[PDB]
């Protein structure tokens, strides 16, 4: 309240304090009587409710940080002049339309937050804070940055991230002390050449953009650890980009243009660990392509237009994470047995009928999602997979499960939903750590095999839309706990 | 109800956000977004106490770490966190050690020692060197994984405990 806000000013100066801490006290209105503490170099204000901050804030000279963030200012008092010494200014949650006026003046500043305002200008005396080493304006409304932004040479972070940019002036080119350059979720048509000036760039917010290419002068960012080019309209990348980001440990072309896979060869992959190529029109891999990526660990191919598989795939020995779901494969080739430290494989939406029997070598398989295919049989050797823990069949055409499903000993996620199935089999009992059991949508389940009591774990589980005519109708009116007690009875 | 202020402090890039948010929301952040400061208030249940934590995450990166000294003044609790695939976060611990003793202006500070991306297949941080450090500081050491939770709950319910032995 404010009985504590003009009572610890006083005992601010009584103590002579160099630091006031009126955080999170729900002030309206700051006192003026601060002027009295000329002494302080940290103000902090930091999660209140002021709309304007009073002249007398100017007198306190030797200010080197004031902390505004998360409050309602909609402007500064133009006395902030006379602070010729401060340092970091943290304006953050606000309710800012520009810049104010005096902080344009303020040329001693290094750290400046203007995240989440509603600035929709930078003017071009943002030239005069070139000793900013921070200068983050995420969350705005603004439309275009001066060429004047090459005159902050002192920048390493320059964080323009959720805003409306269409442009990045030429003159980026110049911060070269960049290391860190967030341009995602705005409306980037293209990016500057001089962008490869940026040598010490390391990592760059390119996602949620509409690019429509990359600069070949980007090969120049060798220290790139990651490319992200999410959600963007490319279609290739220029030569020798990805053989040259010697750093890249992930590159994510999902949501984009690409209906082929870049060009540059096998010695592009050589480096990162993950590729995410989802949401495209890739219509093949190309053969050998990952001859060279050797610490390739996760490969995403969701929603493409890939009808089949390389005939090299097989030798995919360092994939653990695979997801080639929503294509039109119609086959998974025998050669799917060498993927021994494959631990996730989802194959769902695709136009598979039956699997092959090399399937069982997976020994390391975690997880097999199949979710709406063509699946008319499962392979025998479902039962060898000893790592399987989530396996999801829902919409498809079972009529049966293959008897050895019950060696699924850490199978803890049955889905088997929307299929056929007249029954299941009898070794259901032998899967000790069963806990999900989906049967919803079998209109030709008649019958619960008796030994499914001997599952402890087994508490989720779905009958919807299932007969179940050999049981009473009384015991399945109910739910998932009246069979569990009805199977242990006659047992 | 009783509450403990916590503050995580560590280099950029080790998993700080990942901690609090696994903690808090049972959940893994796979994205990397930089910290400023993100403060959080969750109510759990200790050693069979209804408490409620007060979490501060701090920025790992030097130009997003301007005020840093203000949030460490406040905190009654640091998780000093590092990655083992990142040998400079485990040489810059001994750096927020002694940045937290002079702000907090005090030799004994609740505090714990925090190895995070156990998940990771390889690592460059020798275990024997954390548990060696810690033991020099005479604070806990922990290894973690924000991605498989765990040592999660063991990291802030043992930064808890250090801070009940400070009151008591
Ligand atoms: N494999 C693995 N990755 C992790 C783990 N924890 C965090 N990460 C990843 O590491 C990156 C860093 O995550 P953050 O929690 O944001 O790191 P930070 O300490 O907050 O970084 P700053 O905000 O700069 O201080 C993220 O992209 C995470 O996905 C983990 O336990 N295991
Ligand atoms: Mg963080």
């Amino acid at each position: 309240s404010n009985a504590e806000v003009i009572k610890e000013l006083n005992k601010c100066r009584e103590e002579n304090s160099m630091r006031l801490d009126l955080s999170k006290r729900s002030i309206h209105i700051l006192p003026s009587s601060i002027k009295e503490l000329t002494q302080l170099t940290e103000l902090y204000l930091y999660s209140n409710k002021l709309q304007s901050l009073p002249a007398e804030v100017g007198c306190l000279v030797n200010l080197m940080t004031l902390a505004l963030s998360e409050n309602s200012l909609t402007s500064l008092p133009d006395s902030l002049d006379n602070l010729k010494k401060l340092r970091m200014l943290d304006l953050r949650h606000n309710k800012l339309r520009e810049i104010p006026s005096v902080v344009y003046r303020l040329d001693s500043l290094t750290t400046l937050y203007l995240r989440f305002n509603r600035i929709t200008t930078v003017e071009k005396d943002i030239k005069n804070l070139s000793k900013l080493s921070m200068l983050s304006i995420r969350e705005n409304k603004i439309k275009q940055l001066p060429a004047e932004i090459g005159e902050l040479c002192n920048l390493i972070t320059l964080d323009v991230a959720h805003n409306q940019l269409e442009h990045l002036p030429k003159e980026i080119g110049n911060c070269t002390q960049i290391t860190n350059l967030d341009l995602q979720h705005n409306e980037l048509l293209d990016l500057p050449d001089t962008i490869g000036n940026l040598s010490s760039l390391s990592r760059l917010g390119l996602r949620y953009n509409r690019l429509s290419a990359i600069p070949r002068s980007l090969a120049k960012c060798s220290a790139l650890e990651e490319l992200n080019l999410e959600n963007n309209n490319i279609s290739t990348l220029p030569e020798s980009l990805l053989s040259s980001l010697v750093k890249l440990n992930s590159l994510t072309l999902a949501r984009n243009c690409f209906q082929l896979y870049p060009v540059g060869g096998p010695s592009q992959f050589s480096t990162i660990y993950s590729l995410n190529m989802e949401h495209n029109r890739i219509n093949k891999i190309p053969f050998g392509i990952f001859s060279r990526a050797k610490v390739l660990s996760k490969l995403n191919m969701k929603d493409n237009q890939l009808t089949s598989l390389p005939l090299d795939f097989g030798t995919w020995t360092s994939m653990v994470e695979l997801n080639l779901a929503t294509n039109q494969l119609t086959k998974i080739p025998e050669d799917v047995s060498g993927l021994v430290s494959l631990e996730v494989l989802i194959l769902s939406n695709n136009l598979l009928k039956k699997l092959p029997h090399g399937l069982g070598n997976l020994r390391k398989l975690r997880e097999l999602d199949l979710e709406e295919n063509k699946l008319e049989s499962l392979p025998n050797e479902i039962a060898y997979l000893k790592d399987l823990q989530k396996l999801v069949l829902t919409n498809n055409q079972l009529t049966t499960l293959p008897r050895g499903i019950g060696h699924l000993t850490n199978l803890t996620h049955l889905g088997l939903g929307e299929n056929l199935l007249t029954h299941l089999p009898e070794e259901i009992g032998t899967l000790e750590n069963l806990e999900e059991l989906y049967l919803n949508d079998n209109p030709n389940l008649h019958s619960l095999p008796f030994e499914l009591a001997l599952c402890s774990k087994l508490s989720i589980m779905s009958i919807e839309n299932c007969p179940l005519s050999h049981l009473p109708p009384q015991i399945v009116a109910g739910g998932p706990s009246f069979i569990i007690q009805f199977l242990k009875m006659q047992g | 109800m009783t509450e403990y202020k916590l503050v995580v402090v560590g280099a950029g890039g080790v998993g700080k956000s990942a901690l609090t948010i696994q903690l808090i929301q049972n959940h893994f952040v796979d994205e990397y977004d930089p910290t400023i400061e993100d403060s959080y208030r969750k109510q759990v249940v200790i050693d069979g106490e209804t408490c409620l934590l007060d979490i501060l995450d701090t920025a790992g990166r030097e130009e997003y770490s301007a005020m840093r000294d203000q949030y460490m003044r406040t905190g009654e609790g640091f998780l000093c966190v590092f990655a083992i695939n990142n040998s400079k976060s485990f040489a810059d611990i001994n750096l927020y050690r002694e940045q937290i003793k002079r702000v907090k202006d005090s030799d004994d500070v609740p505090m714990v020692l925090v190895g995070n991306k156990c998940d990771l297949p390889t690592r460059t941080v020798d275990t024997k060197q954390a548990h060696e450090l810690a033991k020099s500081y005479g604070i806990p050491f922990i290894e973690t994984s924000a991605k498989t939770r765990q040592g999660v709950e063991d990291a802030f319910y043992t930064l808890v405990r250090e801070i009940r032995q400070y009151r008591m």
